């Protein structure tokens, strides 16, 4: 039996809710895994690829996103609700914040200018909302490291280390099993790969994963040698074989 | 009947909007939130449901809020529409004293940002706002206030209520202990009780919680929106002996 | 009526990937006069069965052929007036081909700006499409055109065309013709040729008497416009037409 | 079929198949309601009369204005839903008074009405291509009581379905059609204005409920000379019980 | 008539060892006029501070619009504004308005919370911002103080040695300036404390 | 049904009815009342005071000022109260701006009225749930003026007036105890004419009224609880019987 | 009624136990079960709206 | 129970409904217009020559085969072929042929099949945002040859995915077809082709979609496309006259 209080969303039920907020955040839990969880000197940022066919190269398309040098994603759920997003989010640094203030912002400034490019899309009939999640992580300068979910609602929950899809309950049952408090990054990075390897069917490798950290600067990255200040990215995306090694220490 | 519920200007025949009404329960599923005035400070409170353990519950308030250095609010209701109407509160504060260069009143803005609740409840294919406020303030017409704000945009002026889940009893028993003078710290020692006693745990710890408190306190008069960190709720914990 | 549901709109798509509403008029245009026109070796023949309702109707002008600008034809069967709405978009943007480019419009460039029209209301909610099937084509620097408008927005090119309730007919005498003459036919028997067709397709509505109607464009015969017909011309090619059937 | 008027009926732009939209008949069935006015003209003088539906006995019945001034030489009754009147007249004497300056003349009383049953018609386009500005057709017909050079005395009748008539001795509203047969018989073309106001105020007692007074009525009479004027209540006593001294004998 | 030199106010700035100073005239009124001996031409936002000449009411406009907005940074970022922030956006808070523009030569002054720095900067009417780390100015009189606080400005200056130096530089400027000069005001700045001091000086 | 949802759309009676279920509305609200002799008019209204905590000082009052010399009352919802009214007093003070001289009570009417039937004309619009009663003098004139409002978007004058809960009992109360053709004449007697007007239907408090009325030269007072308790309690002696 | 399955669930140590009785051990065990499951049941969602 | 609450409570009509399932159903309903011609198209790399093919049917004798063509030149180092019908495909090919102009107006050079297949995608997702307009029942195809990646080939569905293969089919016959060379594939672990020469990957092309699709085929009953450095173009019919002589 249907309900008729969800075919829309500006209507309420007598429980005080509405209707397609509901459902989109059980199109994300169909959708495949991914994460990311904290340590004290960085943060990983961790997904799979589910390639359809054997023929679609899975290289020309990137779960994870670069949206300021200190900054970037994973989504879990839908993907064209996604790279429709962050070309209007990394904008929004280039236009609300950056301009007018010089520098590119901190964390959670940006994700208030996500969370409202995701509910202009929940607030007027004629607007599927964004059927996706996300998991933003970077760092900045009083505050330090961070970490933050955007749910399609437009409410970002933090959080320290956490998973969404459908292998989510395993990992985060699995989390605290290994998660503590004085975790260094490098020891915060094999254990965000043995946590996909029990949400996953077939190939583990390189060319069926990739991930991302944050660190300290990676001038090598910058480009343009001759600035003492300036010191470059702090995101990197980790190659196939700087990862296909660590899974034989392990 | 010939169902009267699906838009928000509809007029069921007893004169009675119900699309309204829903909104008044779509607060309920919200986390309690409470503010008691003194004779010498207000104080407010909170509560949280989700507290599960791996999530940074220290620093992140989500529900106690300001306005400016006078004016404090707590939230009861849906999250994603309280950015909306909280940072225009805040850009109707400072739009008013950058053209009368003299502090808000809270009779204001609560007038104000009341009628934006209405303005949404009669006309157009939009929805009503599923929130409400605990307002704290200071001026010089009054002095010490305290007011509350609807999901319709009826307001009204208090001297302690609870909003959210189970205010039934923690107004009950609130109104049958509020001495009428309640120095500020014996207001909070009071605040807690009810929440000690209202809610569904029994742990009550120091993570699911935040109450702040505004203070004239000082010499040399000015105001105080004195907010609470993690590390002095437990003093304020542990010297009731919960 | 295979959809209850999927039919009351348009803009929706079918389990079976179809919007219902096309395939609805496409069943106007059926029930719809007919109308052909051939391709030759140096241009192209229109024609038209012209119904008559009444004997009171005048002659010769209740026309039905609208001449876009000197060098395209267009022919309705169906719904006139969404065809008469239609080529007086046709009649006005070929002219801002010309104000940009001074050349006449060519006859591919001045379908893309139908087909791609048309095709704009079967895809939005507030409107209804076409319930035509216009042939229409001409002559340009090279060579002819022929082209069939069907209210799916498509578009092909065609040799012989026919459309109405004369539609199962005249595929069968434009089937016959080329393959006797893949040389071209010339632009003097084609018309007579084409007046031997529509007194047979008539035979779907042998109630009611009509009148017929022709227009023609070709290089030799008209220097490169397109014009109707007159005179001996036609008249001999009723007078080959009815002679041949009986 | 049968269901030919349970489910064309609401939509204003819905054509039902025995070809006609229901949404303003019943529009000409709201007038029906309302309290009753007739319309009386004469080469003499035209004459309006009404009732009046004493509500309670507290209230100052000078407010209610059934009947109004809308320029020197005209003046307007209505007999239908009261707030879709005062978006109507404040209309139709704005373009009495914009004619005095594109014009510099007492415009004429049918161009008048043809400017509002030409405002009626916006829910839809009106003359010159206008597009809309309502959806809710209104019970306001009314009745234009008018003089102008070229044809003398006149009256209207005009209705939101935009087509109008130039009856002679019209009654409209809730005692209409208990009327209308009695003013039927009893027009000749040589009366007079008090061989009239007399007898609206004998059709006006038997179709009312009450009884008849000043309180409950009023009328009012134009003319070429004096104008559009409400007459007053002790003159309009005078001749109500002029009319009880002519009926015993 | 030009804009920028009706009123008349001169202001100056200059950094010290872990201190900075900064200073303003009081003088205002009419072309070839005085009315008022007070007018702090200079302000603060949080720690940072600011100053401003040029036009009185894009002095006055400019204080609103700019604590408008500090009021809201704090709010919303949990964090006062620090300079190298603030000194880009008077900036682009200006060239929005390249047409129709304000008629300012301002300042600015502070500390970076963080390094424990000192901070300074000056621009133009559409934004161009100037870099200087020993002194900066703006004014009416900017000609007669750029000589006469080069050749008094040592680097790695002390706070009181340091203002004597500014106030020397600004009085005997000011005294001869054709358009300012009734008292004066300045403001030495250390990492965690400020003190306001008055100067003395002619009168109308 | 079907014809009961909307504005746009008629019954095949001519009733229009969403318009006819606001004023049921209206009757889930409290009282109010309005009387006039002719040196005073007056106004009251049965409040409230049901619960303790709630501070008292800015007791929940109908009555709003437009002007120095114009008072208001209302009725129904009050979220659309403070609309009106806002709207209202901006009107009056953009006519004197405009013309420099006051509003006639009347033209004010038409506006506290015409914002009412522009809110009932389209679909995507709700109506007030409202209705309001007006009292004031016009400037240089000593007639006592009163109308009402109504959703509507009609209005009408009136010698005495009651709306909100229980009105149906206090009409025919004033029925008789008033004259059109001899009014009170004192500004004492139109309250006790209003007083024991409120007394039907009020449970004999006296905490729970309102009274505020109104004069010439711009006057305006609102009243005392002790000023009414002496109101009030004398009446209970001329009812010892 | 949460009780009634404590005094039972208590006794259910010593059963597995083979002993017979109990302590205030046996019940301050059950709490553990009744109370902090029905917390740790349905309390598993983190998704929410304030 | 798969569609049946579908098909009757709503969900099937509105394009931005969720159903419980989190399924929306609409945009999965467009694919069933990409296969109502009965066609199936191919693309493979090369060294560095691209290739497309298509059937091209033999409808009544009327028509003239000059025109009926779903091979659209674009721009220049640009193509595609489309997977359903005509007209759907036009204002897909259109809106497109006045997007890669104005980047070479507005920055300087020419698109690549990266950004085409970027850019239209990211505009089928919009269209299952608002209600604009109906998604486009179709499914393309993109190539290229491109000077800093090579051989290119893209593709894009109505909700926006995109991947750009190595090789491909589509159609009807995928599962035929596309085993017919995902099996080639795996024998020499080369995502691209040998046969420098774009003639001699041609004869490769055909004959795989020979033996696996099901028939005998003409030179008329086909048309093929290629990409080639500084260009784009259609061929002729004498590739497979030289190919059974051969054999």
């Amino acid at each position: 039996m249907t309900d008729r209080y969800s075919f829309s969303l500006t209507t309420f039920s007598p429980s005080g809710k509405l209707g397609q907020i509901d459902y989109a955040l059980t199109a994300v839990k169909q959708g495949v895994t991914s994460l990311g969880i904290k340590a004290t000197n960085g943060v990983v940022i961790a997904t799979e690829k589910k390639s359809s066919s054997p023929l679609a190269m899975s290289e020309t398309l990137s779960k994870v996103s670069l949206l300021t040098p200190d900054i970037g994603a994973v989504y879990s759920g839908m993907g064209p609700d996604y790279r429709v997003l962050v070309d209007k989010s990394r904008k929004v640094a280039h236009t609300s914040y950056k301009r007018i203030y010089g520098e590119y912002p901190p964390t959670k400034l940006l994700v208030s200018e996500v969370a409202k490019i995701m509910q202009e899309a929940t607030q007027s009939g004629g607007v599927r909302p964004f059927g996706v999640s996300l998991l933003i992580a970077g760092h900045d300068e009083f505050n330090g490291f961070s970490l933050y979910q955007v749910d399609p609602s437009g409410s970002y929950f933090p959080w320290k280390a956490t998973a969404i899809g459908k292998g989510s309950v395993a990992a985060k049952t699995f989390l605290e099993k290994r998660w503590n408090d004085e975790l260094e990054l490098e020891d915060a990075i094999h254990i965000a790969l043995l946590t996909l390897k029990e949400s996953v069917e077939g190939e583990f490798n390189g060319d069926t994963i990739e991930l991302a950290i944050i660190g300290d600067e990676n001038p090598d990255l910058l480009g343009y040698t001759g600035i003492p200040t300036d010191k470059g990215p702090r995101f990197r995306k980790l190659t196939s074989q700087e990862i296909n090694d660590r899974l034989e220490a392990l | 009947s010939r169902r009267y519920d699906s838009r928000t200007t509809i007029f069921s025949p007893e004169g009675r909007l119900y699309q309204v009404e829903y909104a008044l329960e779509s607060i309920s599923h919200a986390g309690t939130a409470i503010g008691i005035m003194a004779s010498d400070g207000i104080v407010l409170a909170a509560e949280r449901k989700v507290t599960s353990t791996l999530l940074e519950q220290d620093t992140s308030t989500e529900k106690l809020y300001k306005l400016n250095d006078k004016i404090a609010v707590a939230v009861a209701g849906l999250t994603a529409d309280a950015e909306i109407l909280i940072n225009t509160a805040r850009i109707h504060a400072q739009n008013y004293l950058k053209t009368y260069n003299e502090d808000i009143p809270v009779e204001i803005l609560v007038r104000r940002l009341s009628d934006i609740k209405q303005g949404y409840t009669q006309h157009g294919g939009l929805r009503p706002f599923g929130v409400s406020f605990i307002y704290a303030g200071y001026d010089d017409r009054y002095g010490y206030q305290l007011y509350t704000s609807n999901p319709s945009g009826n307001y009204t002026g208090w001297k302690a209520i609870s909003v959210g889940a189970n205010t039934s009893a923690a107004q009950t028993l609130l109104q049958m202990d509020y001495k009428d003078d309640m120095k500020v710290d014996d207001a909070i020692e009071l605040a807690l009780k009810t929440l000690s006693k209202t809610t569904d745990s029994s742990a009550l710890t120091y993570d699911r919680l935040e109450f702040a408190t505004i203070r004239k306190g000082a010499n040399d008069g000015e105001v105080y929106q004195k907010i609470f960190k993690p590390q002095e709720i437990k003093d304020i914990l542990v010297k009731t002996g919960i | 009526s295979i959809g209850t549901g999927y039919d009351l709109s348009n803009s929706v798509f079918s389990p079976d990937g179809r919007n219902f509403q096309v395939e609805y008029a496409v069943k106007a245009v059926e029930n719809g006069t007919t109308s052909i026109g051939i391709k030759c070796n140096d241009g192209v023949v229109f024609a038209v069965e012209k119904l008559i309702t009444s004997k009171l109707l005048v002659p010769q002008k209740n026309v039905k052929i609208q001449v876009v600008d000197r060098h395209i034809g267009c022919v309705y069967s169906g719904l006139i007036p969404d065809g008469r709405h239609l080529v007086n978009r046709g009649r006005e943007e070929a002219a801002s081909f010309k104000k940009l480019y001074k050349t006449p419009i060519p006859i591919p460039a001045f379908a893309d700006r139908l087909g791609q029209y048309v095709q704009a209301h079967t895809l939005y909610n507030s409107v209804r499409p076409f319930g035509v099937s216009t042939i229409f084509g001409g002559v340009d620097k090279n060579g002819a055109h022929l082209y069939m408008l069907e209210p799916s927005g498509s578009y092909w090119g065609y040799k012989g065309a026919a459309t109405g309730k004369g539609r199962q007919s005249a595929k069968a005498e434009l089937e016959k013709l080329v393959d006797h003459h893949p040389e071209g036919l010339s632009a003097r028997e084609a018309v007579k040729q084409a007046a031997k067709i529509i007194y047979l397709a008539h035979e779907d509505n042998k109630e009611k008497d009509f009148e017929l109607e022709i227009s023609w464009c070709s290089l030799s015969e008209t220097n490169g416009l397109h014009k109707f017909v007159k005179g001996d011309l036609l008249q001999e090619a009723i007078d080959f037409a009815q002679k041949e059937i009986n | 079929m049968f269901l030919t008027r349970s489910e064309y009926d609401r939509g204003v732009s819905t054509f039902s198949p025995e070809g006609r939209l229901f949404q303003v008949e019943y529009s000409l069935e709201a007038i029906k309601l309302g309290s009753t006015a007739i319309g009386i003209a004469t080469k003499e003088g035209v004459v309006l009369g009404v009732e009046k539906r004493a509500t309670s006995p507290l209230l100052e019945s000078d407010s209610i204005e059934k009947i109004v001034e809308i320029d020197r030489h005209i003046g307007c009754a209505m007999s239908g839903l009261t707030a879709d009147a005062r978006s109507m007249i404040e209309h139709a004497r704005t373009a009495a008074v914009t004619h005095n300056l594109y014009y510099d003349e007492d415009i004429n009383v049918e161009s008048l009405t043809q400017s509002v049953c030409d405002l009626a018609l916006r829910f839809g386009e009106g003359a010159s291509g206008e597009e809309r500005l309502m959806s809710r057709p209104f019970g306001v017909a009314l009745l234009i009581a008018g003089h102008d050079a070229d044809d003398g005395y006149q009256l209207f009748h005009a209705e939101p379905s935009g087509t109008f008539y130039r009856y002679n001795a019209k009654a409209i509203g809730s005692g209409s059609e208990g009327a209308q047969a009695e003013l039927l018989n009893e027009w000749h073309s040589s009366l007079t204005l008090k061989e009239a106001e007399l007898l609206v105020l004998k059709i006006l007692k038997q179709v009312m409920e009450e009884k008849l007074d000043e309180n409950n009525a009023q009328l009012s009479c134009i003319t070429k000379q004096d104008g559009f004027k409400i007459y007053d209540n002790e003159k309009t006593a005078e001749l109500i019980k002029e009319l009880k001294e002519k009926e015993a004998a | 008539s030009d804009p920028s030199s009706i009123n008349g106010g001169i202001v100056v700035a200059m950094t010290g060892k872990d201190c900075v100073a900064i200073a303003c005239d009081l003088r205002l009124g009419s072309q070839s006029l005085g009315v008022s001996n007070k007018f702090e031409k200079i302000f603060h936002y949080g720690h940072v501070f600011l100053g401003i000449t040029g036009l009185a009411t894009d002095v006055t406009t400019l204080n609103e619009m700019f604590r408008y907005k500090t009021n809201l940074y704090k709010l919303k970022e949990e964090r006062a504004i620090e300079p190298e922030t603030f000194t880009q956006l008077v900036s682009s808070s200006l060239y929005e308005r390249r047409f129709g523009p304000y008629f300012v030569g301002p300042v600015v002054a502070g500390i970076n919370s963080k390094s424990g720095k000192p901070f300074i900067a000056g621009f133009d009417l559409i934004g161009c911002i100037d870099e200087a780390k020993d002194f900066i100015v703006s004014g009416t009189a900017s000609d007669q103080l750029f000589g006469m606080c080069e050749s008094l400005y040592e680097p790695n200056l002390e706070p009181e040695d340091l203002f004597e130096t500014i106030s020397q530089a600004l009085l005997n400027a000011a005294d001869r300036d054709a358009l300012s000069g009734w008292g004066a005001v300045v403001y030495i700045i250390k990492k965690d404390e400020v003190v306001k001091r008055y100067l003395k000086m002619r009168q109308d | 049904s079907g014809y009961d949802r909307a504005l746009s759309i008629f019954s095949p009676d001519g009733h229009i009815f969403q318009v006819e279920y606001a004023l049921e509305a209206v009757k889930r609200g409290t009282c109010a009342v309005g009387v006039k002799g002719k040196n005073c008019v007056v106004l009251g209204c049965e409040r409230r005071s049901t619960l303790k905590l709630q501070d008292t000082r800015i007791t929940p009052s109908k009555v709003s000022k437009i002007d120095s010399h114009v008072v208001l009352s209302f009725s129904g919802l009050n979220a659309d109260s403070r609309i009106l009214i806002e709207k209202a007093r901006v009107e009056a003070q953009s006519h004197r701006l405009t013309l420099e001289d006051p509003v006639t009570v009347e033209y004010l009417t038409r506006y506290v009225a015409g914002v009412q039937q522009r809110y009932t004309q389209s679909g995507g619009v709700r109506p007030f749930g409202v209705s309001t009663l007006i009292a004031g003098f016009d400037p240089r004139d000593d007639e006592p003026k009163l109308y009402q409002t109504e959703p509507s978007g009609i209005y009408s004058s009136w010698s005495a007036q009651t709306i909100g809960r229980n009105s149906k009992t206090v009409r025919e109360f004033l029925e008789k105890n008033y004259d059109r053709k001899e009014p009170p004449a004192t500004v004492e007697e139109c309250v006790k004419l209003t007083v024991r007007s409120l007394l039907e239907v009020v449970q004999t408090g006296a905490k729970n009224i309102e009274i505020t009325v109104v004069k010439p030269d711009s006057d305006i007072v609102a009243l005392s609880s002790e000023e009414i308790n002496q109101y009030v309690t004398q009446i209970e002696q001329e009812k010892q019987e | 009624a949460d009780v009634k399955g404590v005094c039972t669930e208590a006794g259910m140590y010593a059963l597995r136990e083979r002993r017979i009785h109990v302590t205030q051990e046996d019940f301050e065990l059950a709490v553990g079960k009744v109370m902090n499951k029905n917390q740790e049941t349905a309390i598993s969602v983190a998704k929410l709206f304030k | 129970s798969g569609a049946a609450a579908a098909s009757a409570a709503g969900y099937d009509r509105h394009i931005t409904i969720f159903s419980p399932e989190g399924r929306l159903y609409q945009v999965e309903y467009a694919f069933k217009a990409t296969n109502q011609t009965n066609i199936n198209s191919l693309a493979v790399r090369g060294k560095d020559c691209t290739v497309v093919i298509s059937q091209k049917k033999v409808p009544d004798k009327l028509l003239d085969p000059t025109t009926v063509s779903y091979i659209f030149c674009i721009s220049r180092t640009i193509g595609m072929v489309v997977n359903g019908p005509i007209p759907d495909a036009r204002n897909a090919a259109l809106r497109a042929k006045a997007e890669a102009a104005e980047f070479r107006y507005k920055y300087g050079y020419d698109m690549p099949c990266d950004v085409l297949a970027k850019r239209m995608a990211n505009l089928s997702q919009i269209y299952t945002q608002r209600a604009y307009m109906r998604p486009l029942g179709v499914i393309l195809t993109f190539v290229s040859v491109d000077e800093e990646l090579g051989p290119s080939i893209y593709k894009t569905d109505p909700a926006g995915y995109y991947v750009g293969y190595k090789a491909t089919a589509t159609g009807p016959k995928q599962q035929e077809i596309t085993t017919n060379l995902e099996n080639h594939f795996k024998k020499s672990k080369i995502d691209h082709i040998n046969e420098e020469s774009w003639e001699k990957v041609v004869e490769f092309a055909i004959t795989h979609m020979i033996d696996a699709l099901g028939t005998e085929f003409s030179k008329n009953d086909l048309e093929v496309g290629v990409a080639t450095k500084d260009k784009f173009f259609t061929l002729s019919a004498e590739n497979i006259e030289e190919r059974l002589v051969a054999i």
